[PDB]
RNA sequence: GAGGCAGUAACAAUAUAUGUAUAGAUAUAGACUAGGGUUUUCAAUUUAUUGAAGUGAAUCGGUGUUAUAUAAAA
RNA sequence: UUUAACCGUACCUAUACCGCAUCAGGUGUCUUUGUAUCAUAACAAAUAUUUUAAAUUAAAGUAAGUAAGGGAAUUCGGCAAAUUAGAUCUGUAACUUUGGGAUAAAGAUUGGCUCUAGCAUGCUAGAACUUUUACUAUGUAAGGAAUCUGACUGUUUAUU
RNA sequence: GAUUCCUACUGUCCCUACUUACAAUUUUGUGAAACCACGAGACAAGGGAACGGGCUUGUUAUUUAUCAGCGGGGAAAGAA
RNA sequence: GAUACAUUUAGGAGAAUACUACUCUUUUAAGCAGAACUGUAAGAAUGAAGGUGUAUGCCGACAUUUUGAGGUUACUGCUU
């Protein structure tokens, strides 16, 4: 369960703020296995990670 | 194994209670209320979409009337062990509706 | 605090006397009173009538007694205020004192039979619709 | 502060290494099989003194 | 070193049958200096314990001049 | 152009400072969106945090409201609370160190909609129609007549 | 700044009544201090260091071992 | 103290309640009706001191009719 850590450098990414960032509980097995800034990029392109 | 639909007022059951938790208590005053009417005691239950619908309005004020279901299911820790889920149902004007059997 | 009273009891003697005032339960007590005049006796189901009135009616107000209901028995109607609430137990026994004092006879005019949840201004039912003409 | 002289930053760094516990190679010895170190400190609790 | 008073005074206590979400609730927020000194980041075990990694300057501060015989990080 | 040396560059702005503490106290400078016909006050954005006992029923407390008739009779003393208040137009006394007193005191007007009339073109006068009548959610002077003392603006026993 | 009188105004008063929130009364968790010669039930009079809980003659309480209030007394506690 | 009887519970309601205790008990709650409180709902049509200009067309505070209407049950009684 690593989603502290995928709210808190999704949030750098895009310039925005915390309580924007919605994960999708659909994709759980993929988020739990992010290190890099690279990864999180394609999780945007996905839709996995949008913003509100 | 039948279904039934009952109107349950919440003005009535939260009269004079405290008006700075009146949303919250009024999820407490609900749950004692079917287990007076139905006389088994084995759990009940409420559906995201009739709890949702309770706090519209905020924690001081509770909307008069709703429209309900009521059916018994099985239970996610024990298969043979059962209880009892309720759920909201959209309607209008509340004159002439009676409690129905289906 | 201000709804108390200020002093107690002076030095000597070094105890609390039993007749001050102090703070306690009130109510459910037993109480007992005389001399209640007795105006009509008569059954419930019967309807009352007068000589002053033209209509006759029952005892029963419009909408029933608050908290009771109907009558449908035989009743007493008595002068005065009575102990206790609604629906319970009295007790009804003759006088202990003797020379009573000679008065003169009772003229009843009419009975009020108003419903007493609100303001009420009508009498019987015919009196309702007669002014609303349905 | 991130304002630092020469000296204040050559004994900062000093003092970072004396707080730790005995380490793991040490304690398997006979002599510190249950020794352990007195000398730490916090943080928030006591201050360094060094201005 | 250990009693009585005493588990007494005094403080803390949001909703959901399936949830990395749907709602409720309180508080304006963000940068330089003085002070703090590894609290930073990650991994493993349960505002803790141990172990690794992390601070890159010709043009951003000091090092320069003086305040009528030791003075400026505005 | 193997020319431009030496030192600091992580992180916290208050649950990462000082008050013996995860303390309702204290601490230099700057920046910060929208409605708001003088402003103020207030609300919303933005951003950051947060999980599960009971209740139409005590007494006496700490706060906030309302009151028939009388109106300071309570009390050392109108202590506490209440009344007045914005803006436009009339009107303004005794006294005087001739500057003031003075915003003295005392009256009247105030919404919404449809138009007319000026020129400076977004400000000001007037008219007709209509209603359970208009600064009042927030903010906003009680007034007058005398006596003793200090000329005035200013300062003082951090903690009676 | 200190003092007296008129007008308006009002629960200051005659004489108090009603409603709501937070603490209190009921449950779970963390869990102290002042004070303590002995206190094993309480009074009337007496003498006594001339105002007794205990001494001397008299009159008297008692719910299976409680709970919530109150400020008469312990010449109540603080400070040679 | 006398005369009868016994070794006598669980869940709800209030005329009873700080926690205990008390008075009663097998029917819970919707919808109608009786009886009341507020004072005329939304929508629709017809008007309106006027104003624009041609489209018998747009913009108008408010008024009348449908309407003693609409809404609610800290009072009694019916029905499935
Ligand atoms: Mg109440
Ligand atoms: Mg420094
Ligand atoms: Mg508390
Ligand atoms: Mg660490
Ligand atoms: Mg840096
Ligand atoms: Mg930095
Ligand atoms: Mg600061
Ligand atoms: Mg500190
Ligand atoms: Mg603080
Ligand atoms: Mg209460
Ligand atoms: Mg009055
Ligand atoms: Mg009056
Ligand atoms: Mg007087
Ligand atoms: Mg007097
Ligand atoms: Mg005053
Ligand atoms: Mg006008
Ligand atoms: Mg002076
Ligand atoms: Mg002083
Ligand atoms: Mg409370
Ligand atoms: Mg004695
Ligand atoms: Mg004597
Ligand atoms: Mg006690
Ligand atoms: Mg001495
Ligand atoms: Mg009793």
């Amino acid at each position: 369960n690593k989603s502290e850590k995928a709210r808190s450098m999704a949030a750098k990414v895009l310039n925005c703020g915390k309580n924007k960032i919605w994960l999708d509980p659909s994709g759980k097995e993929q988020i739990n296995q992010v290190s890099t800034r690279e990864q999180i990029r394609q999780l945007i392109d996905d839709n996995v990670i949008i913003k509100k | 194994n039948k279904m039934m639909e009952i109107t349950v007022n919440l003005g009535k059951l939260t009269k004079g209670c405290n008006w700075t938790k009146k949303a919250s208590i009024a999820i407490k005053k609900f749950r004692s209320h079917l287990k007076k009417m139905l006389k088994t005691d084995e759990k009940i239950t409420i559906q995201k979409d009739l709890n949702k619908y309770i706090f519209s309005k905020g924690l001081t004020k509770v909307p008069r009337r709703v429209r309900i279901k009521v059916e018994r299911i099985a239970d996610k820790d024990n298969a043979e062990l059962n209880v009892i889920k309720c759920s909201h149902v959209l309607v209008g004007n509340f004159k002439g509706l009676k409690t129905e059997i289906i | 605090g201000i709804r108390k009273v200020a002093c107690i009891g002076a030095w000597h003697p070094s105890r609390v006397m039993t007749t001050v005032a102090r703070a306690g339960g009130k109510g459910f007590h037993r109480r007992t009173e005389i001399n209640k005049k007795v105006y009509m006796i008569g059954h419930g189901n019967e309807k009352i009538k007068t000589e002053y009135d033209l209509t006759k009616k029952f005892i029963t107000p419009m909408g029933g007694f608050p908290h009771y209901g109907q009558i449908k028995n035989e009743f007493i109607m008595l002068k005065g205020a009575i102990v206790g609430p609604s629906k319970r137990v009295v007790t009804l026994r003759k006088s202990l004192l003797k020379n009573q004092k000679k008065n003169e006879d009772l003229v009843i005019k009419f009975v009020d039979t108003s419903s007493k949840i609100g303001n009420g201004r009508f009498q019987t039912t015919e009196e309702k619709r007669a002014f609303y003409g349905i | 502060g991130s304002r630092k002289t020469e000296i204040i930053k050559t004994r900062l760094v000093r003092a970072r290494r004396s707080n730790r516990a005995i380490p793991a190679w040490k304690s398997e010895l006979p002599e510190f099989k249950d020794k352990y170190n007195m000398k730490r400190r916090h943080w928030r609790a006591k201050k360094l003194k060094i201005y």
